């Protein structure tokens, strides 16, 4: 089916990991000298930046595929201590970043560390061939 | 992460109805099931049914089929991921074999195989079903706690308006050759709650 | 208790349709865990 | 009830006991899941292990679930003294229901009141003979010169506890010299004078 | 714009039908003062 | 058994926010003007056929008296009434 | 370590290779009428056109990694005639590029070359399958 936007909102995170491709879609988008011109514009690149924003971060991280990822990074427990099919068919993706939120930017610092890493890493590989 | 509590118990003869409610408080109500099983000391352990509250979907068992019917309320939210509601679940034709205790489930998941399965349990009701009728207990303070001598619908026992809860021991009742329960328990208030007879008697030592 | 019209502050003219509207910004990235690794 | 259990298993402190879960093809094993449950007598009961594999929240590791195409089992590995109680176990899928076991006793091995003043107004007697902290859950009680004794209960403490009621009436309390609570050996003795 | 779709809602609170829009309804710009005019009506009992 | 991050974009994932909204209205507002309407000259023609998905399962919780879409809407219709008036007649030599 | 933003400008190529994912985190972020607002968002667009500029570039060549990246243009000895161990241990970024911008305008055009043909090549391969 096609719930729609946000549709899966209240949803477990198994049933929202379907769809993420809509979300993704209605994400970017969907006059004389006057207020609204500049009303409108300021909020068109507002658009822009919230993107890019999270462009970058998922091109700076191993996955510029822009839909779903794995990476090599262990998950360490001391974030949630919670169970595969305790979250993924029993939490709703915002309760989950409620939980999550203290230590994303920690994360962050993590994935990018890896990521360069592992670009490194090949171009050895790809240099002694 | 809840909290189910459950009505009072009562005496209610063969033949008559009940309508027993647990009431929640802790979490989303619609997100998981409520589960109803009883046990009684003949039988076993026994699974009746349960009801889904989000939408309004059933599973009695076989036997149960034909004189049980559950109802649920509505949610009133108290946060964004919490919610306080109500089940009941009303029996008809009342048998012996329908005395014992009963108690409330919550279920474990939303999706998958295993959403129903009761994980969080409430504290359970006792039913009794006779054609004998409520008698009060005579409480008598002990010669140096308190004695629940004769009573028959479950007793409770505090101290001093639930104050002095250290050293307490409540032991079981024994069945008389009547039918009577008998227990006993060891400023002093011990305040002895007889709901069926609804009488509370608070008792000086 | 008596109960005399009042105003002055209009704001309060819109509150009379923004009562059932309220905003959220996006923000679409969200990591979790599961048993799966990309290889080298 | 159609799922069988083991009547009764025991293990000693520090060990491990497995409980065997077993019944007709229509209801173990095959295309069916199980689930484990902790159930004290008079208390809530406590999942422990569901979907015939998979530890419920907050379970320490010490539960282990196996299930085979005939039977399942339960392996719990050092015991405790608080795991003497009753285990049952649940066939179920995701659209059906529960069909509980008989039930399974786990044993860990290598382990007096007068009648008031007000009571003598009724008028009747009533001595009580208290029976607490004993283990393990095995007494007889006798009375020497309306005799009820309970069965030994555990309690909160991993003890059993038990009470024996004897009535005795108003002429009686003036016309004995003394009567005798017994209990397999300790014995209590009262003298009825006041 | 998140829009609560509850027919008894005192605007504070948890909503329990909420959907979600990305532009509200035709709000007219009435100036008064005393009373309001041409505004949205309620549903069911009147709402205070 | 040992867990690995992954990462996942287009989570239904919303915080409470403020940013500048923008109007607007049917063609029709467009199509009544001998310059008559006092806003509508820059508005953004209203779509159709509009859309409203039911977000089922959630419970969010509102507060109208701290909503900052009205402080935007009145602060908004101040500075229009003060805007359609600056090219427009001024009375000064009245008041005789 | 993370010695931040632009640490390595005055170390060799070589120990300057480590903090690309540094300076690329901190190349694209981190009111009333006015003439600030303007002054912010002419600069806060000249932010984006700068970014996509290179971006555009960095698509249309072999590699959307957008970290390092190896290519099939042999090193025209024209361009340098210097040594790996020369260069990648003893120059620094700004003295190299100091060096090639003469020649880097060619070498773009050379990337894009290789990169569509490159493309055109691998569709052949997919097809025959
Ligand atoms: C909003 O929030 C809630 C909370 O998060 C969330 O609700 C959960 O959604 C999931 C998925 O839908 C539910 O999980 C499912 O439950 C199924 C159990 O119902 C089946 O069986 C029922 C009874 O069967 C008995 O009786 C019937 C006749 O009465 C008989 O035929 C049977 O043989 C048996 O005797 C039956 O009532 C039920 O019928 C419903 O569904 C059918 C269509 O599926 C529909 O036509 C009916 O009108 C009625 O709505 C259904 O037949 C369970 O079977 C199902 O299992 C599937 O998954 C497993 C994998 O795990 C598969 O292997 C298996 O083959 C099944 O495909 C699944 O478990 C869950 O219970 C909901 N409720 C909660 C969590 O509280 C919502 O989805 C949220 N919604 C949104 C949009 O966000
Ligand atoms: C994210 O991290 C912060 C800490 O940086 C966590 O905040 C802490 O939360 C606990 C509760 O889980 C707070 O304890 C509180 O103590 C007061 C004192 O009486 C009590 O009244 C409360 O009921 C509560 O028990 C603790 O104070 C707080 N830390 C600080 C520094 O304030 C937060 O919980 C983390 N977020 C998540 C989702 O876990
Ligand atoms: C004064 O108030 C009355 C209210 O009855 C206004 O007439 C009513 O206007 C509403 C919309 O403002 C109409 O409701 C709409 O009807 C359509 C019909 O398809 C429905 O699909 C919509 O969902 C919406 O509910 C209502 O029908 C209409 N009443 C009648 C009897 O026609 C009137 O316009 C107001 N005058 C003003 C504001 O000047
Ligand atoms: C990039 O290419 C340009 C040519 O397009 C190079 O410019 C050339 O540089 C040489 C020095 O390396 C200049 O020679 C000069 O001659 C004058 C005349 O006396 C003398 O005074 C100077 O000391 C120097 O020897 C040459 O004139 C100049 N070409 C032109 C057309 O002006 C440039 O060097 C290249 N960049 C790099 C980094 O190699
Ligand atoms: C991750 O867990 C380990 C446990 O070995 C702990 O020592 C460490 O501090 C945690 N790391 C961070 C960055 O929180
Ligand atoms: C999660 O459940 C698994 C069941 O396979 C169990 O082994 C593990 O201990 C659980 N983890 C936590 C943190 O409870
Ligand atoms: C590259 O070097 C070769 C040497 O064979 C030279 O002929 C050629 O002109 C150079 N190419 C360019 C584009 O400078």
């Amino acid at each position: 089916v096609f719930l729609g936007f946000l549709g899966a909102a209240g949803s477990t995170m198994g049933a929202a990991s379907m769809t993420l491709t809509v979300q993704a879609r209605n994400l970017l988008s969907g006059l004389k000298l006057t207020v609204w011109g500049i009303k409108q514009l300021q909020a068109r690149v507002l658009a822009v930046e919230r993107y890019l924003r999270d462009q970058q971060l998922l091109g700076i991280w191993g996955c510029s595929g822009k839909l779903i990822c794995c990476t090599n990074v262990p998950w360490n427990s001391s974030w949630s201590n919670r169970n595969l099919s305790e979250i993924w068919d029993n939490m709703t993706w915002l309760q989950w970043d409620k939980e999550i939120s203290n230590y994303t930017q920690i994360i962050y610092g993590l994935l990018e560390e890896s990521q360069n890493q592992q670009e490194k890493n090949e171009q050895d590989l790809l240099a002694l061939d | 992460q809840g909290q189910l509590v459950q009505s009072g118990a009562e005496l209610k003869k063969p033949g008559a109805s009940v309508k027993i409610s647990c009431k929640t408080s802790g979490y989303r109500f619609n997100f998981y099931h409520i589960n109803w099983i009883r046990q009684t000391a003949g039988r076993g352990p026994e699974w009746m049914g349960w009801i889904s509250p989000y939408s309004g979907d059933k599973n009695l068992a076989p036997a149960f089929q034909d004189r049980v019917i559950m109802t649920t309320d509505t949610e009133v939210p108290v946060t964004s991921f919490t919610s306080t509601g109500a089940a009941y679940m009303e029996i008809r034709n009342l048998k012996f074999d329908d005395t014992g205790t009963y108690f409330c489930a919550k279920g474990l998941l939303r999706d998958g195989s295993s959403t129903w399965l009761p994980y969080l349990w409430g504290q359970g009701t006792l039913l009794t079903v006779s054609s004998a009728s409520t008698k009060g207990p005579s409480v008598f303070p002990l010669a140096p706690g308190c004695l629940v001598k004769d009573y028959f619908p479950p007793v409770t026992v505090s101290w001093n308006s639930g104050a002095l809860t250290s050293g307490v021991h409540t032991f079981p009742a024994v069945l008389q050759s009547s039918g009577l329960y008998s227990l006993s328990s060891v400023t002093y208030i011990c305040n002895v709650n007889h709901k069926p007879s609804n009488t509370k008697v608070d008792k000086r030592v | 208790e008596t109960f005399r019209p009042g105003g002055g502050d209009m704001r309060d003219n819109w509150r009379s349709e923004l009562y059932k509207y309220k905003v959220v910004k996006i923000e679409p990235l969200g990591v979790a865990p599961t048993r799966c690794k990309r290889r080298v | 009830s159609v799922l069988t259990q083991s009547a009764s298993v025991s293990g000693s402190l520090g060990q491990s006991v497995t409980i065997s879960c077993t019944g007709p093809n229509s209801v173990c094993c095959s295309h069916k899941s199980i689930s484990w449950y902790q159930w004290p007598p008079g208390r809530a009961p406590t999942l422990i292990i569901y979907e015939d594999n998979e530890r419920a929240p907050g379970i320490s590791p010490r539960f282990s679930g196996y299930k085979s195409y005939w039977s399942a089992y339960l392996t719990i590995s050092d015991l405790r003294p608080e795991d003497e109680t009753t285990y049952y176990c649940c066939s179920y899928t995701h659209n059906s229901g529960c069909v509980f076991g008989t039930g399974t006793k786990v044993s860990v091995l290598g382990q007096l009141f007068p009648p008031s003043s007000e009571e003598l107004q009724a008028n009747k007697a009533t001595l009580v003979c208290l029976i607490s902290d004993f283990y393990p859950g095995a007494v007889t009680v006798a009375w020497k010169a309306g005799v009820e004794t309970t069965t030994p209960s555990k309690q909160s403490n991993n003890k059993y506890a038990a009470s024996s009621y004897l009535s005795l009436t108003p002429e009686q309390w003036k016309s004995h010299r003394s009567y005798s609570c017994q209990v397999t050996t300790v014995e209590k003795t009262v003298a009825p004078t006041e | 714009i998140l829009k609560c779709k509850d027919k008894k809602f005192n605007g504070t609170g948890p909503c329990p039908s909420v959907s979600t829009v990305q532009c509200t309804h035709g709000i007219k710009p009435v100036v008064s003062t005393q009373l309001l005019l041409n505004g949205s009506l309620a549903e069911e009992e009147v709402m205070i | 058994e040992n867990l690995w991050v992954t990462v996942y974009y287009g989570v239904p994932v919303w915080k409470d926010a403020e940013t500048t909204l923008f109007c607007a209205s049917d063609a029709k507002a467009y199509e009544t003007e001998k310059h008559n309407v006092w806003a509508t000259h820059a508005c953004v023609p209203t779509d159709p056929n509009p859309q409203e998905i039911h977000l089922e399962n959630v419970t969010e919780e509102f507060n109208m008296w701290k909503n900052n879409m009205v402080e935007q809407m009145h602060t908004d219709i101040i500075s229009l009434w003060c805007q359609s008036l600056k090219p427009c007649v001024k009375l000064t030599p009245l008041c005789v």
